[PDB]
């Protein structure tokens, strides 16, 4: 027991291991190579102790190996631990396991001060196992026929308070002045004061009441989170009962083994998944300690769901090469490495569905053309206040992010630089609609 | 009166914004061509807005590099038809969607 | 003819009782105003006269302790629309129920 058995400088990763990457620094001393055998031994084998038992078992075989060493560029003390493991430590389309194996101990080694998980490579052995999400990108615009630009919401306020029936009055004022999504914030679940079946039946109201009237299709993301897969499972079935098209869940909190069978129960019955992604701060905030949200995001998106937060938008959750570099992982099919956006591996996904990029969390007129040259086409952009923070309402509010975002579009396709030219895309636009015009006079500027 | 924001019933994309100009279908053609898209045309009536499949118009233009043709195959399908709409599409073979979809003409 | 009684369409509170003269709307605004609840206009086509949301118009009056400003609100609708029906509601934000609800004008 001093390992460097499981320092193997040598090997060649086969292509159906599962790599990983840690930024580590451990005790005063010790060199690198022990420190960073260490993390291979204990998220594997743990071991090796001296029993008769552990001889009945080629062990040289299911043991976890850390091929490259590398330094982490502008710090000394830390260093690059890649480490591979192979197929057969895993449970087939399970993600709930390969977390409680990777992460589930080597965090609470003794020898290691800091430890971040940074990236992970699945194989395509691994990944044709798993769900995925139920419908993706090209299958959402497909069944709402919403081509050509992002998609628009809006998270009703107050979130605490409001009955049944006026939380429909609210949501049919957003929809039918120019959005086409809704959202049930994160608290909402079934409390005294509003009940879920009746929040879930006069929203159905709504929806249906500005989808006639606008010709366009709508919908709100119920929440159906619950304290029970029972009771999860029941919110489900009402809401497609009630004929609606999509649907929320929150992964963090309710666990990975919940968000799955809600996953491949929306595959059976044709709904759409959105997921929020509440306590994502306490692990993924400190950049020494904890996982990367990009592997958080990996894992959602072998797991399921269709649509993921990933915000925050004031004015942007800040680098803009860290965030665009798992929003590529999210919605392609083959991501290169490249170290400027964080990804350590290549990783290919083959034929699974993309999801689409939520950004949230504060956004008001003027950050139409940062967020369309940042984000793209296959995003969604939520306001809380930038819909019902306007002068005249909830409608007139909603006919003002719509009228700005499909000025940047048709300027974006025209050869502009939207990024750049703003204030003429905009007040140029606000020519020809005074429900624009009065915005951009309250959000200045 | 201000302020009561009237419902306003619409196609989907470009809806709020007024009529496009002849230049402005230039330059989205162009955009549609320069990224590799198929162009395509449909044309319901008014009523049938909400069908699935709209009526095609001919075939889709597969490898075609001049936008100075699709500009004259709008007129023609507006004019067979002119109480029509008329969408105008874009068509991407690799990830079987659409890069674009705007109405153009609103009928008549 | 009696005694043969026909079924009549109605609204629903104050619907069997002749329409409300000008200060007859003068008291029940008050008596709205000082119950502490807040005023509330809506119109609808009286065709869509079952819908579960009417249209607001234009923001319900939080905090207005004047009833000579809500008299005039009610003839902008009116005139703003004048083939719609014209409600008048009483919000209550403790039980977050209505304490008031009779149509005012029956649309022309
Ligand atoms: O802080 C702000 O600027 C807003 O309140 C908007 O103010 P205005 O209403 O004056 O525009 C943000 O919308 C919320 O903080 C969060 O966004 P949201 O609630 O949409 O998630
Ligand atoms: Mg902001």
């Amino acid at each position: 027991e001093y390992r460097d058995t499981y320092w193997t400088p040598d090997y060649v990763p086969l292509d159906t291991d599962l790599l990983a990457c840690f930024k580590c620094t451990g005790q005063e001393g010790v060199p690198k190579e022990e420190v960073a055998a260490a993390v291979a031994a204990e998220s594997s084998t743990g071991t090796w102790s001296t029993v008769w038992s552990e001889l009945l078992v080629d062990l040289d075989f299911y043991k976890g190996r850390c091929y490259r060493i590398e330094d982490v560029p502008g710090d000394k003390e830390a260093f690059y631990a890649f480490i591979a493991y192979p197929l057969d430590l895993f449970e087939e389309g399970s993600v709930t396991n390969v977390l409680t194996s990777l992460v589930g101990n080597v965090f609470g080694f003794k020898a290691l001060r800091h430890l971040r998980l940074e990236d992970i490579r699945f194989p395509m052995a691994f990944i044709k196992t798993c769900p995925g999400p139920p419908n993706g990108i090209c299958v959402e615009r497909d069944r709402m026929n919403k081509y050509g630009r992002p998609l628009l919401g809006c998270t009703i306020k107050p979130k605490l308070g409001l009955s049944g029936k006026n939380y429909g009055r609210v949501v049919y004022e957003c929809l039918r002045g120019g959005l086409d999504f809704t959202k049930d914030d994160e608290n909402i679940n079934s409390q005294p004061f509003q009940r879920w079946q009746n929040r879930f039946e006069f929203v159905a109201e709504a929806v249906a009441l500005a989808q006639q009237e606008t010709g366009e299709k709508k919908g709100h993301y119920l929440n159906c989170t619950a304290a029970t897969p029972e009771e999860m499972y029941e919110r489900a079935e009402f809401a497609k009962e009630l004929g609606q098209p999509i649907i929320m869940h929150d992964y963090i909190t309710g666990g990975f083994t919940a968000n799955t069978g809600l996953s491949k129960w929306c595959r059976k019955n044709g709904m759409l998944l959105h997921i929020h992604r509440a306590m994502h701060a306490v692990i993924d905030r400190h950049p020494k300690h904890g996982i990367h949200f990009r592997v958080l995001a990996k894992c959602l998106r072998l797991s399921g769901g269709d649509q993921l937060h990933t915000g925050t938008v004031v004015g942007k959750l800040e680098d803009r090469q860290t965030t665009l570099g798992f929003i590529d992982q999210l919605r392609e099919s083959f991501i290169p490495e490249d170290r400027s956006r964080g990804n350590f591996f290549d990783q290919d996904w083959g034929s699974m569905p993309g999801v689409f990029a939520v950004a949230s969390g504060g956004i008001h007129v003027w950050h139409m053309p940062a967020l369309v040259a940042i984000f793209g086409d296959d995003s969604v952009l939520q306001f809380g206040g930038g819909t019902h923070g306007h002068p005249w309402g909830s409608a007139a509010g909603a006919a003002a992010n719509r009228v700005a975002l499909e000025a940047c579009v048709k300027a974006r396709n025209a050869g502009r630089e939207i990024e750049k030219e703003s204030r003429d895309i905009l007040m140029e636009a606000a020519k020809h609609s005074p429900e624009l015009a009065i915005a951009l006079e309250t959000w200045k500027e | 009166t201000v302020g009561d924001y009237q419902t306003v019933a619409t196609l989907e994309t470009f809806g709020f914004l007024p009529p496009m100009t002849q230049d402005e279908i230039y330059d989205q053609i162009a955009y549609i061509i320069a990224q590799g898209w198929s162009p395509l045309i449909e044309h319901v009536h008014p009523s049938r807005s909400m069908a699935t499949y709209w009526s095609y118009w001919k075939l889709p233009f597969f490898g075609e590099k001049d936008l100075g043709v699709i500009v004259s195959e709008l007129e023609a399908c507006h004019r067979a038809y002119p109480d029509h709409h008329v969408r105008l599409v874009g068509y991407d073979a690799y990830t079987q969607s659409q890069g674009a979809c705007f109405v153009v003409f609103e009928g008549r």
